[PDB]
């Protein structure tokens, strides 16, 4: 029973790690979109200034 | 970052061009004013 409980605890730990990694992936995807938008805006600004 | 550096450099060059133009334009303005003063003094002398 001690072994089973310990294995369970490891299971919930891994599940929590998975969920945290997915949240980080979502945040990084949003930042991807924002950064690409900034890329486009500054490219247009560069052409205008030239 | 590269794009921002290019844009920043272009803005600096634009503003520096504008200010140097303002300076040089004033310089030619005062030079032409001196030429005009010489002109009018010459006209009054030649009329007399």
């Amino acid at each position: 029973f001690q072994k089973k409980r310990r294995l369970e605890q490891q299971l919930e730990g891994q599940g929590k790690a998975i969920k945290g990694l997915t949240s980080a992936m979502g945040r990084l995807h949003v930042d991807l979109t924002r950064v690409n938008g900034l890329i486009a805006a500054n490219s247009a600004a560069r052409q205008a200034l030239a | 970052a590269a794009h921002a550096d290019e844009v920043f450099s272009l803005e600096n060059r634009k503003q520096q061009l504008a200010l140097s133009m303002e300076e040089r334009k004033q310089e030619v303005e005062v030079h032409r004013d001196g030429l005009r003063a010489e002109l009018r003094l010459l006209r009054e002398d030649v009329h007399r």
